[PDB]
């Protein structure tokens, strides 16, 4: 016999070192595409600057101060002058965490809270 | 199965050669993609611009920005610029448009 | 300049590697800039042999 | 130690290699025998010394007495014992271990030493004992023993450069780079000579002058002495002193070659027969000649063999196997050629040598990543 | 392999046993002298050293000699 | 008063030749240089590193 | 009998812990390793087997352990034998047979279990499924334990030990090119067998048996291999080819083939030494002195002294042929140091170069160097004593005098004076110009560097092979990241 055993079990052996260079192609397609997922979430994260970019154009955002908290859930907040402007607070964040006589950061226009301050 | 695995095995090999001249593909692509959104984001930055002064940094990356109106404004910064402008009382500089911070004054 | 410039401050750095080595603080990585310095000086490469092709015909 | 027996007992080089001069240094030795228990270094140099008739005399003397007053200095010290205290049993321990410097044993002084050493209040105090262990280092020309306390004792000084403690360490550092042949950090060492002063502890002043004139002189080039010397008012005081040292500078510095080579003989026999400044008499001649060479040649691009002969005033037989060793030997300038009998160089060593001085650490550095490379998968 | 610095260094232990610190304290004397120089600069000393360890030394005693004769 | 380097020039005894020439690109080799020396420290200090951690 | 008697029980249990713990955790490592896929993982045991190696050539291992504490050599691996399935109570019997001999005591002996090593290699060597790794994992590190001390009649028993080694893998093989991370490991562990026993090869025999098989075995590789474990096989070809060989047609420039990718970190330094050694008795100038004094630089990581005297001592040998010869200058062991105490008064003795003296200096304390054998590169030196230094006069000015440097080359009479000259004239490494207007011969000996002499053409060569240099390390510095990045 001593063909499929040997002959054809050496070339056999020579697709288990196909198997090596295609180890080789394997791990070149890891790290490669590991690199390429590395420039994808930089030049993504550049990008979701650019989703900031309209946030920029809001011309920032304002600082609220609460004085008193309204039992309503619209909260009169202490602004800067021509301000006080009475209002519902964005509804991921409860009424009752925000702590009267604190500062806390608000946007200019829709007048939403994002966070407590000290 | 053991002669078979040869030639079944020949299309992974072709399948896994299809894959180099691709991320070939997205390794040139993506990096003048890259320099595209980086150009892109520098030209955002632009010298006619408001300055005002820094108050308060109440958390990492975002803080807070006396204008010179004397209105306090709350800017989430821009992350390319380090902690060293972080300095509380400082000259700082933001967009006409955008107010976020390009770089402060010495003073 | 600039390179050398940096070279000081990448002259303190292997004490800072040779202590700690867990987490990261410095938000500036000295590594691109220098690239991007490189591609600037390449530029003395790509116009050489723009000169040698004037220089030729 | 800081005695004069330092001194005295620095004399056993000139007294040992020559058979002439081994008359008045054994003169004062043997003087010098009744003092500061001088019994063990003569009786160790005994070989280097007379016959043993008038030495049997005083070793029976000077043995009693040494185990006296170190019985003197035993029970003052059990006395200075169990009773509170620190610098009672500090200068106890510490005379004590001066008396071990005066026997010249530091069997006991290094463990004495030691002790007081654990005793140190202060690291002054501390500096102190490392100095009584640099001054009878100075006489056992150790080299790493009386390094070790001043690296140990280098680092955290905190108290500021006192007036002659800081200073007598950088007259200590004056001495070490004696001993050793870095001379361009030697270079800044004598720069507190305005504040250095007689120490029979080591040094004379004017002897601090006269060692201190060797790596100036050699040293240091003409931006260099007229830069700290030329201009220092220092040298300028102490110039009256010898006459010869004016002429050393001035004509070497007016680079006359024929005054100062019939001088330099005297440079050379004073060069030899010293203490710490023996060994490296080789170097300071042939490095001289070469730097002699350079300042004549630098300024100089093509040159006959008659001014030549006529500057150094030497026959031409020698300046010709003088550049001819000096071209692969000394390594002072490109090739010099003998068609037309005169001294040509071409020195190309600004334009294209000023950049090719870094081909040599462009090619250590390749080395060195090839090292890198060498780190690679293992 | 670094196992054949072992027969290597039989010959070495031979060399070591030619003469039982005999060189090592002997060309220690020239080593109590040597020690912590910069041996870089021990090679040029050593080069002219050995060079007029021969003749001529000292020989700047002689040309004040050679001024009158040459 | 070549030899304070007052001004630019070289004699001659055999022909009596004066020579007047200046090296001004000065800052090149320097700033090479020095980054050449600053750059070892690098180097040596990064094989300390790896040094230190292989073996 | 109480000071032996009391300390001898105490320092014997203490190397114990640290082999058994080593062979249990480079054993249990490498099969815990790549025990689910050994082709993924590979040469992750390389540096491990080879700095364990290099970590217990030093030991101190046996020096009394003649005397009753042989109860470590009929012990053995035995893990997880006779069923493949079902190792629990095996795992049980791990404690249960090193307990055994913890109760009282053991009966032991030294010489007599040698034979039968091969009883548990018939049927199971571990476990009927991991064979080759487990058998050459337990075969190989044990051989040199016991066929170490090579000498009093333990030659015979290394032949014993090779007639296993071969009987159970390197007849052939069991499964004639394994093809994994062991066939990988068996070219080095196979070749490192061939270099223990070369001892017992030289030491009575010499080139005329495995030696001769193993360019069969050298070749039966197929070729596809990196061929790290064959340059190693061709190492030690080459150092059964330093002693005696002198022909050239096949191993210098025949032997050179591809030149693979033959690292190993060490195998550049000794191997270059190899053909550095068998290519300096040609006398190169150019080559093997810069690559040879590289491959003295190689080798940092275990000893930069006790083997580098010997590429150092040959370098320098042939440096002076040169003219130009540095000493030791950078490096400061006294290894070196004891190596050319005998060397330093005749290689001060080169530059200056007298006849007379120097060739009775040579023989006069020549013992080693002149009984190194055969006198050869110091017989070309006895006549290259002239032609260094006239290269020293060549580095001196360009006239020849008939009385002064004709006297002072020792050679006096005007036909030998330009006859020698123009037998360095000959050469091409000088810059001469022969010219009689008198009968004087002249010289131009001009050593103008390329400095404002075509410096473009100059160091052209320089920048493209510099910047290829720089740029393969820049390669080496971009694909061993893709190295770093491959397994996340």
């Amino acid at each position: 016999l001593e063909e499929g055993k040997a002959g054809s079990g050496l070339r056999q052996y020579y697709l288990s070192k196909i198997e090596e260079l295609q180890l080789i192609v394997n791990d070149k397609s890891q790290n490669l595409r590991r690199l390429q997922a590395q420039r994808n979430e930089l030049n993504a994260k550049v990008r979701l600057l650019r989703e900031e970019l309209q946030l920029l154009q809001e011309q920032g955002s304002y600082v609220g101060e609460v004085v008193r908290a309204m039992d309503k859930k619209k909260v009169l907040v202490k602004v800067h002058p021509e301000g006080k402007f009475v209002v519902d607070v964005d509804k991921n964040i409860d009424i009752n965490d925000v702590t009267p006589n604190c500062r806390v950061a608000l946007r200019n226009d829709s007048y939403t809270l994002h966070k407590i301050l000290p | 199965d053991l002669y078979s695995r040869y030639k079944k095995l020949q299309q992974e090999l072709e399948f896994l050669e299809v894959q180099e001249e691709y991320i070939k593909d997205e390794q040139k692509n993506l990096k003048k993609e890259f320099l595209h959104a980086q150009e892109e984001v520098k030209r955002i930055q632009s010298i006619p611009l408001v300055i005002g002064q820094f108050l308060e940094a109440v958390d990492q990356n975002t803080a807070i920005v006396g204008s010179t109106t004397g209105s306090n404004y709350y800017v989430r910064i821009l992350s390319t610029i380090d902690r060293e402008l972080l300095k509380p009382n400082a000259s700082v500089a933001l967009h006409k448009h955008s107010n976020a911070l390009v770089d402060v004054l010495p003073p | 300049n600039y390179n050398k410039a940096v070279e000081e401050e990448d002259k303190m750095t292997p004490e800072q590697l040779a202590i700690k080595n867990v987490g990261k603080q410095d938000p500036k990585r000295h590594l691109e800039e220098h690239v991007d310095v490189l591609m600037t000086s390449n530029i003395v490469q790509c116009l050489a042999a723009m000169l040698d092709t004037v220089v030729f015909k | 130690p800081k005695n004069p027996d330092l001194r005295i007992a620095q004399l056993r080089f000139l007294l040992s290699l020559p058979e002439h001069r081994g008359d008045a240094a054994v003169r004062d030795e043997l003087m010098a025998a009744v003092r500061d228990n001088n019994m063990a270094p003569y009786y160790e140099a005994l070989c280097k010394s007379l016959d043993w008739q008038i030495d049997v005399d005083l070793l029976n003397k000077m043995k009693k007495a040494n185990e006296d007053e170190l019985k003197r200095l035993d029970e003052e010290l059990e006395d200075a014992e169990k009773n509170l205290g620190e610098s009672e049993i500090r200068d106890a321990m510490m005379a004590k271990a001066e008396y071990l410097c005066r026997i010249g044993d530091k069997e006991g002084a290094l463990t004495a030493f030691r002790k007081t050493y654990d005793k140190t209040v202060a690291l002054g105090h501390r500096l102190d004992i490392v100095f009584y262990l640099l001054r009878i280092g100075l006489f056992y020309m150790d080299n790493d023993l009386i390094t070790r306390n001043t690296e140990k004792a280098k680092s955290l000084i905190e108290e500021g450069g006192d007036w002659d403690r800081r200073n007598r360490l950088k007259v200590y550092q004056g001495l070490y780079c004696v001993a050793i042949r870095d001379f361009k950090q030697a270079a800044e060492l004598f720069l507190d000579t305005v504040s250095t002063f007689t120490s029979y502890e080591l040094m004379d002043y004017k002897t601090f002058v006269t060692y201190t004139v060797y790596v100036s002189m050699i040293a240091l080039e003409r931006p260099d002495l007229r830069e700290k010397v030329i201009k220092g008012a220092e040298i300028l005081e102490v110039l009256h002193s010898l006459p010869a040292v004016r002429q050393y500078l001035f004509s070497l510095y007016e680079c006359r070659y024929s005054v100062f080579f019939q001088s330099l003989a005297v440079v050379e026999q004073e060069m030899k027969k010293d203490w710490l400044f023996a060994p490296h008499y080789r170097y300071y001649v042939r490095e001289m000649r070469i730097h002699a060479y350079s300042q004549l040649l630098e300024s100089y691009r093509s040159l006959t063999l008659g001014y030549m002969a006529e500057a150094f005033g030497v026959g031409v037989e020698f300046i010709d196997q003088e550049l001819s060793r000096f071209i692969a030997a000394g390594r002072l300038h490109c090739k010099i050629d003998k068609v037309n009998e005169i001294v040509e160089t071409n020195r190309p060593d600004s334009k294209n040598w000023q950049y090719q001085e870094t081909i040599k650490k462009g090619d250590l550095l390749l080395n060195r990543v090839q090292k890198l490379s060498r780190v690679i998968n293992m | 392999m670094s196992e054949k610095k072992q027969p290597v260094d039989l010959g070495l232990l031979e060399e070591d046993d030619e003469f039982e610190e005999f060189p090592a304290e002997d060309w220690a004397g020239l080593d109590e002298d040597e020690d912590a120089h910069v041996w870089e600069d021990n090679w040029d000393d050593d080069n002219v050293e050995d060079d007029f360890s021969n003749q001529l030394r000292a020989e700047l005693e002689k040309h004040g000699y050679k001024m009158e004769t040459s | 008063m070549i030899l304070d380097k007052k001004f630019h020039g070289i004699l001659d005894q055999g022909e009596g030749v004066l020579i007047i020439f200046d090296e001004p690109p000065v800052d090149k080799t320097y700033e090479a240089a020095l980054e050449t020396i600053q750059n070892m420290s690098k180097v040596v200090d990064s094989l300390y590193n790896k040094a230190k951690k292989l073996t | 009998p109480p000071g032996g008697g009391e300390q001898e029980p105490p320092p014997p249990p203490a190397p114990q812990d640290v082999e058994m713990k080593e062979e249990a955790a480079t054993g249990g490592g490498s099969t815990g390793e790549a025990d689910g896929k050994t082709a993924a993982a590979a040469a992750e045991h390389s540096q491990r087997e080879l700095d364990t190696v290099t970590l217990e050539d030093i030991k101190e291992h046996v020096k009394q352990l003649e005397k009753a504490v042989s109860g470590k050599e009929p012990r053995f691996v035995l893990r997880a034998l006779r069923m493949l399935p079902s190792t629990s109570r095996r795992l049980n019997h791990y404690v249960l047979y090193k307990a055994v001999q913890g109760f009282f005591t053991s009966n032991n002996a030294t010489r007599d279990f040698l034979l039968p090593f091969l009883e548990e290699p018939m049927d199971t060597e571990a476990d009927l499924q991991f064979r080759p790794r487990t058998g050459k994992a337990a075969s190989t590190p044990l051989l040199p334990e016991v066929e170490a001390y090579l000498q009093l009649l333990v030659v015979i028993f290394m032949m014993n030990s090779k007639r296993y080694k071969e009987a159970q893998k390197i007849s052939d093989d069991l499964m004639q090119k394994i093809s994994t991370q062991n066939r990988r490991a068996l070219d080095l562990v196979a070749a490192k067998c061939y270099y223990y026993h070369a001892r017992v090869y030289e030491f009575l025999d010499k080139l005329d048996v495995v030696r001769s098989f193993l360019h069969a075995r050298l070749r039966t590789a197929t070729l596809r291999h990196d061929a790290d474990g064959q340059a190693t096989l061709l190492n030690l070809l080459l150092r059964n080819y330093l002693h005696y060989s002198l022909y050239d047609q096949a191993e210098k420039l025949v032997s050179k083939s591809v030149f693979p990718e033959q690292a190993n970190n060490n195998e550049w330094a000794r191997y270059l030494y190899y053909t550095g050694r068998i290519k300096a008795i040609q006398l190169e100038y150019s080559e093997a002195r810069r690559t040879m004094t590289n491959a003295l630089r190689k080798a940092p990581q275990h000893t930069a002294v006790g083997f580098k005297q010997t590429v150092h001592k040959l370098l320098i040998v042939v440096e002076l042929l040169l003219g130009e010869i540095p000493d030791r200058l950078q490096f400061r062991q006294p290894s070196l140091k004891r190596s050319l105490m005998p060397y330093f008064l005749l290689t001060q003795a080169v530059r200056t170069g007298n006849l007379a003296k120097f060739n009775q200096v040579l023989d006069q304390f020549g013992e080693k160097f002149q009984a190194d054998g055969t006198y050869t590169l110091i017989i070309r030196l006895r006549h290259n004593v002239i032609k260094t230094g006239v290269r020293m006069i060549s580095l001196s000015y360009s006239r020849i005098s008939l009385a002064d440097i004709a006297q002072k080359l020792q050679l006096d009479s005007p036909e030998d004076a330009e006859f020698i000259v123009a037998k360095a004239i000959r050469d091409g490494v000088i810059e001469a110009s022969i010219n009689h207007e008198k009968g004087y011969v002249q010289s131009k000996e001009m050593i103008d560097i390329y400095s404002t002499r075509e410096p473009q053409l100059a160091f052209h060569q320089r920048i493209s092979f510099c910047l290829d240099i720089h740029n393969m390390s820049v390669k080496a510095m971009r694909f061993p990241p893709k190295s770093y990045n491959k397994d996340l």
